[PDB]
């Protein structure tokens, strides 16, 4: 019973552990999407920083 | 707006052909114009182009002008010509040229304002302020007024 518990434990475990490694690849997805938006806005306020600063050259 | 029926025009049709027999895949069950936005970031992977999700992102607040998730055919090729640009073959740059002799009249080396409106004229369409101005700029790169032959090839290559 012992090891069948732990059987389960382990399992959920997983099941605790899958849900929240993919919980934790979807707040990961999250960051990677918004540092990508963010980043987007980086590059475009970059972009529109370069458009001003050659323009102010 | 009129880039759409422009690139219609300014695409070549061997493209339309694969653009058609690839546009076929889409449907997945039963769709009759139920297209949607997360699925642009796959068919602009489709169609033989190397794009970015951010660009994907982009072009699905950029295009769906109408909103509806959709795009219409001349949406597709513009979206095709405003990006990739697979316009009317830019004649040349040497027919280009010759035709820019013509622009200027004058024989200036460069398409002003004068030269702009009288050629336009030329057309029959009528000169507003901005039209040539809008030519102008979109073709005087160097903003002087006036588009120079090479600001005249980067202003019309692409173009009819």
């Amino acid at each position: 019973e012992e090891a069948e518990k732990a059987a389960d434990e382990s399992e959920r475990g997983m099941k605790v552990i899958e849900s929240r490694a993919q919980k934790d690849e979807e707040k990961m997805e999250i960051q990677e999407i918004q540092l990508k938006e963010a980043k987007h806005i980086a590059e475009d306020a970059d972009r529109k920083y370069e458009e001003v600063a050659r323009k102010l050259v | 707006d009129d880039i759409y029926k422009a690139a219609v025009e300014q695409l070549t049709e061997e493209q339309k052909n694969e653009f058609k027999a690839a546009f076929d895949i889409f449907v997945l069950g039963a769709e009759d114009g139920c297209i949607s936005t997360k699925e642009l970031g796959k068919v602009m992977r489709m169609l033989g182009q190397n794009p970015t999700p951010e660009e994907l992102q982009e072009m699905i607040d950029e295009v769906d002008e109408d909103g509806s998730g959709t795009v219409d055919f001349d949406e597709f090729l513009v979206m095709m010509v405003r990006c990739m640009k697979d316009d009317s073959k830019g004649k040349s740059e040497e027919e280009l040229s010759d035709l820019f002799r013509m622009f200027d009249k004058n024989a200036d080396g460069y398409i002003d304002l004068d030269e702009l409106k009288i050629m336009l004229q030329a057309t029959g369409e009528t000169i507003t302020e901005d039209d040539i101005e809008e030519l102008m700029k979109d073709g005087d790169k160097n903003n002087d007024g006036r588009i120079d032959y090479d600001e005249f090839l980067e202003f019309m290559k692409g173009v009819e």
